[PDB]
C-alpha cells in the first residue's frame, strides 16, 4: 500500500544459474543477485557469507567505476574530445606529484573511510554521518547500503521507484558484468596490444577472424 | 463580575473540548 523499505527474499523457485539443479541450502534468496551459484560451497558459513556479500558489493562498485572511467574517456578519444588518452599508459604519465607520494596520500585518505566502513560493518550504527536533526527521524540503514544526505541524496533506495531488492540485484548484476569487463580489458591490453573500442571494431568486422586465436 | 459578587450592577441586559491536541513541530525537509 505504501513504500516497503525492507528487502524481500526471492521465492525458492527463483531462476537459477543451472536450471534443473538444486540450489544450495545456504543461498535462500535473501541476498541481491541470488541465483544459487556456489559450486565450491564458499558461502556455507553465514558470517563469511556476509563478509563475502560486502566484498562482492565493494568489488562491484569499484569495477563499475573502473569500467566507466576506462570506456567513457576512450569513447571521447575516438570521437576526438581527448588528445592522448590511454588507460594502460595512464599510470605512467607525468602529474604534479610522484606516483609514490600520491599513493601514500591516497592510502591515508582512503584508509580513513575504509576503516570507518570497517567499524560500521563490525558495529552497525557506531559511526553515523547522516545528521540528527531535532525532529527528523533517521531510519536505520543496512550494513553496506548506507546513505542519507550524502550517499543517497536522491532517495532512490528505501522502496522508492523500484523495490530495494530489485535495485540491489540490478546493482549487483551490473557490478558482476563490470568485473568481468575489467578483467577482460586487463587481459586484452596485454594480449591484443590495442585499445578496447579498437578491439571491438576489429571484432565486429569479420568476426570469424580477429579473435583470441589471431592475437 | 470577575467572580467577586458585589460587582452585580448591570443586573440585566441592554434591551469547547473533545478536539484533543498533540505536539506538532516543523522539521527539516528531505
Ligand atoms: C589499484 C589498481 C591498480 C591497477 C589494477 C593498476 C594497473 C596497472 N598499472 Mg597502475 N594500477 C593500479 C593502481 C596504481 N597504479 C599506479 C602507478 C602506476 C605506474 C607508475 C605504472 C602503472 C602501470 C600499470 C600497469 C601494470 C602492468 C597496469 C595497467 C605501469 C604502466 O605504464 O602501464 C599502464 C606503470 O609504469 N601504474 C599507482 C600509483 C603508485 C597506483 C595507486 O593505486
Ligand atoms: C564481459 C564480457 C566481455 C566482452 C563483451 C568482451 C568483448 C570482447 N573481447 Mg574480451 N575478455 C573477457 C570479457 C569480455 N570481452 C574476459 C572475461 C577475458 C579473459 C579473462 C577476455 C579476454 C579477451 C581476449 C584474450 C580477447 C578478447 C577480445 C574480445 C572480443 C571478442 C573476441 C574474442 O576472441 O574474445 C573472447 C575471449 C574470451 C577469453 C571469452 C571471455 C568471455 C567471458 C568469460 C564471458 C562473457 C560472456 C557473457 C555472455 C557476456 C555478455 C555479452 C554481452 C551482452 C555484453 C570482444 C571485443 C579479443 C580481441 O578483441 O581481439 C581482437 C581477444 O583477443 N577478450
Ligand atoms: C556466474 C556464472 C554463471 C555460470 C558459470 C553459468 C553457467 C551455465 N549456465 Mg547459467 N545463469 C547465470 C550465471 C551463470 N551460469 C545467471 C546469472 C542466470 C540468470 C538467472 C543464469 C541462467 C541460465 C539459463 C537460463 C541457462 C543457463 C545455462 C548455463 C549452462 C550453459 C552454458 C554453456 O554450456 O555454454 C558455454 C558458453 C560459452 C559462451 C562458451 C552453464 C553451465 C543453460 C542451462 O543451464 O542449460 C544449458 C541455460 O539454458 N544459465
Ligand atoms: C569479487 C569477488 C566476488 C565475490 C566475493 C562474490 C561473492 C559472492 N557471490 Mg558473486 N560473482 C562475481 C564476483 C564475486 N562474487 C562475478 C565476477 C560473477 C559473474 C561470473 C558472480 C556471479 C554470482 C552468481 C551467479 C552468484 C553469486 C553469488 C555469490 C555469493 C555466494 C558465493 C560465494 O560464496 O562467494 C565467495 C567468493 C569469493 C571469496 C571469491 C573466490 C574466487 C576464487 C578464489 C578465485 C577467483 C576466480 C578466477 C580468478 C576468476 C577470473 C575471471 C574468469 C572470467 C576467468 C557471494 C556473495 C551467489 C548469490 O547468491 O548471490 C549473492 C550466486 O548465485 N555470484
Ligand atoms: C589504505 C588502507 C585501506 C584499508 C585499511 C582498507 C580496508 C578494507 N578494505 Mg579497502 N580499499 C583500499 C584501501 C584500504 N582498504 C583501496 C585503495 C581500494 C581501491 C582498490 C580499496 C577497495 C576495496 C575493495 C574492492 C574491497 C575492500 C575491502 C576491504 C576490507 C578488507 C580487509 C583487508 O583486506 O585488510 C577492509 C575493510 C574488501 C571488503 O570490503 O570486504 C568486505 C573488498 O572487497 N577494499
Ligand atoms: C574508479 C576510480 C577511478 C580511478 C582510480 C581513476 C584513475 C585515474 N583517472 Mg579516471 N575516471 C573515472 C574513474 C577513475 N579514474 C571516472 C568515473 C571518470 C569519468 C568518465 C574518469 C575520467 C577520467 C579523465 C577524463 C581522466 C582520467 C584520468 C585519470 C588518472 C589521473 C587523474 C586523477 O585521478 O586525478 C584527478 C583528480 C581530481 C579530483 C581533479 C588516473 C589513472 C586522467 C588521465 O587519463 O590521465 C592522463 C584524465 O584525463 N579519468
Ligand atoms: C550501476 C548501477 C548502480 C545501481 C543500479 C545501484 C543501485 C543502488 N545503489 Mg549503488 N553504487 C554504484 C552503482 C549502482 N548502484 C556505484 C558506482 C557506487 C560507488 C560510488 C555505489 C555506491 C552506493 C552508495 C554509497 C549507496 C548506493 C545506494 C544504492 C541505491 C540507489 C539507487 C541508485 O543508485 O540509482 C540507480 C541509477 C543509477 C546508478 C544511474 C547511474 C548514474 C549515472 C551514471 C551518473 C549519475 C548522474 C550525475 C553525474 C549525478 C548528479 C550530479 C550532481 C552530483 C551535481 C540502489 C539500491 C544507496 C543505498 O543503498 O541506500 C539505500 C547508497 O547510499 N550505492
Ligand atoms: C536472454 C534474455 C535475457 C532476459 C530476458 C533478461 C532479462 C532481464 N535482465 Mg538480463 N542479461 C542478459 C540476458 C537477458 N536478461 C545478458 C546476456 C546479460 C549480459 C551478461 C544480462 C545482464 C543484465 C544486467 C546488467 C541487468 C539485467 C537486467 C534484467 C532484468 C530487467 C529488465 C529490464 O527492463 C530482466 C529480468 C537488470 C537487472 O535486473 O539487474 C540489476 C540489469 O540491470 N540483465
Ligand atoms: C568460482 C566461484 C566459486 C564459488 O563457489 C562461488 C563464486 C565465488 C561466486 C564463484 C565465482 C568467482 C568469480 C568468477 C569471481 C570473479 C571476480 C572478479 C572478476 C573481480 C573483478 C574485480 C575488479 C575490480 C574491483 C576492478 C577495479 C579497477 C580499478 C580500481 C581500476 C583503476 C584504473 C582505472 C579505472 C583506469 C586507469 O587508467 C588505470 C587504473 C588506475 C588501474
Ligand atoms: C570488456 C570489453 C572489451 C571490448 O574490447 C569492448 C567491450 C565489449 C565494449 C568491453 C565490454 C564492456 C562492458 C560489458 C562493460 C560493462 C560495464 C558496466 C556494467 C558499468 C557500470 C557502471 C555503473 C556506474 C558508473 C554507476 C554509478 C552510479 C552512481 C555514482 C550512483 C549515484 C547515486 C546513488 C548511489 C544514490 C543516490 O540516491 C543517487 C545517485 C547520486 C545518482
Amino acid at each position: 500500500g505504501g513504500i516497503s523499505s525492507v528487502c524481500e527474499p526471492l521465492p525458492p523457485d527463483r531462476p537459477l544459474w543451472f536450471p534443473g539443479s538444486t540450489p544450495p541450502q545456504w543461498l535462500d534468496g535473501s541476498l541481491p543477485g541470488d541465483f544459487g551459484f556456489d559450486p565450491l560451497g564458499l558461502g556455507s558459513d553465514p558470517e563469511t557469507l556476509r563478509w563475502f556479500a560486502q566484498a562482492e558489493l565493494m568489488h562491484s562498485r569499484w569495477a563499475m567505476l573502473a569500467v566507466a572511467g576506462i570506456l567513457i574517456p576512450e569513447w571521447l578519444e575516438s570521437i576526438g574530445l581527448m588528445e592522448n588518452f590511454n588507460w594502460y599508459d595512464a599510470g605512467s604519465r607525468e602529474y604534479f606529484a610522484d606516483p609514490t607520494t600520491l599513493f601514500v596520500v591516497q592510502l591515508a585518505l582512503m584508509g580513513w573511510v575504509e576503516g570507518r566502513r570497517w567499524a560500521d560493518y563490525v558495529n552497525p550504527g557506531c559511526v553515523d554521518i547522516e545528521p540528527k536533526l531535532p525532529n527528523r527521524k533517521n531510519p536505520k540503514p543496512d550494513v553496506g547500503y548506507p546513505g542519507g544526505l550524502w550517499f543517497d541524496f536522491m532517495m532512490w533506495g528505501r522502496g522508492s521507484p523500484e523495490p530495494v531488492m530489485v535495485l540491489r540485484t540490478k546493482e549487483i548484476k551490473n557490478g558482476r558484468l563490470a568485473m568481468l569487463a575489467f578483467v577482460g580489458l586487463c587481459f586484452q591490453a596485454v594480449y591484443t596490444g590495442e585499445g578496447p573500442l579498437e578491439n571491438l571494431s576489429r571484432h565486429v568486422a569479420d568476426p570469424g577472424h580477429c579473435n583470441i586465436f589471431s592475437a | 463580575l470577575l467572580t467577586m459578587n458585589n460587582k452585580e450592577r448591570a443586573s440585566f441586559f441592554s434591551k469547547y473540548f473533545e478536539n484533543k491536541n498533540i505536539s506538532l513541530y516543523p522539521y527539516e525537509s528531505d
